[PDB]
Formats: C-alpha cells, structure tokens, sequence
C-alpha cells in the first residue's frame, strides 16, 4: 500500500476549506520458479564414487 | 427553562465545509396573560386630534 501526503494551503478568516483527500496505490510482486535437472545412467551412479 | 446557553464546535461554509470559526447558542421560554381583567384599573388619556 502507498500514499501521498496531505496538501495544506493558507487561507484568510471565514474561509471553507478546500477538499485534500490523498491517493492510494498497490505495488504488485509476483513469484517465478527456476529449476534445475541433471541425468545420470545407473552404471555411473553405481561405479562413480 | 432558564437562560441555557450552548456552544456550537463547528460551524460550516456554503460548501458544506468547515470555516474556521465557533458559536454561541442561547434561548429560553416563558410565556404569561391575564386571568381576571377586573382586578385592575388603566388610565388612557386620549389626546386624538
């Protein structure tokens, strides 16, 4: 969640004030997946130390 | 009632907004009459024309 900041103003004696509603925003952040794979014969894998 | 005086935090401007200002608020009822109009004597001096 983000955020401005509110505007002030200078303003005289009996005066309304004006409206300074601030704005929101929403960062988004997906995840991704990476992988890996390596192959071996199972004589390698017997015999291979 | 008595005098009640009552203090108003906020006023507003044309826009439905605050001005910047307060107030003071102050009332109170009463209310009276003859009951018996022979009880009493008024002197009128009528100086028409």
């Amino acid at each position: 969640v983000s955020s401005a900041a509110v505007q002030w103003s200078w303003d005289a004696e009996f005066e309304e004030v004006s409206d300074d509603s601030p704005e929101f925003g929403q960062p988004e952040i997906p995840v991704k997946k990476a992988q890996g794979f390596v192959p071996i014969s199972i004589e390698a894998l017997q015999d291979e130390a | 009632i008595g005098m009640t005086v009552e203090f108003i935090p906020h006023l507003f401007g044309t826009n439905r907004r605050p001005n910047g200002s307060r107030g003071w608020f102050a009332y109170y009822r009463m209310g009276a009459d003859v009951v018996n109009p022979n009880a009493f004597r008024l002197l009128n001096v009528e100086t028409a024309s």
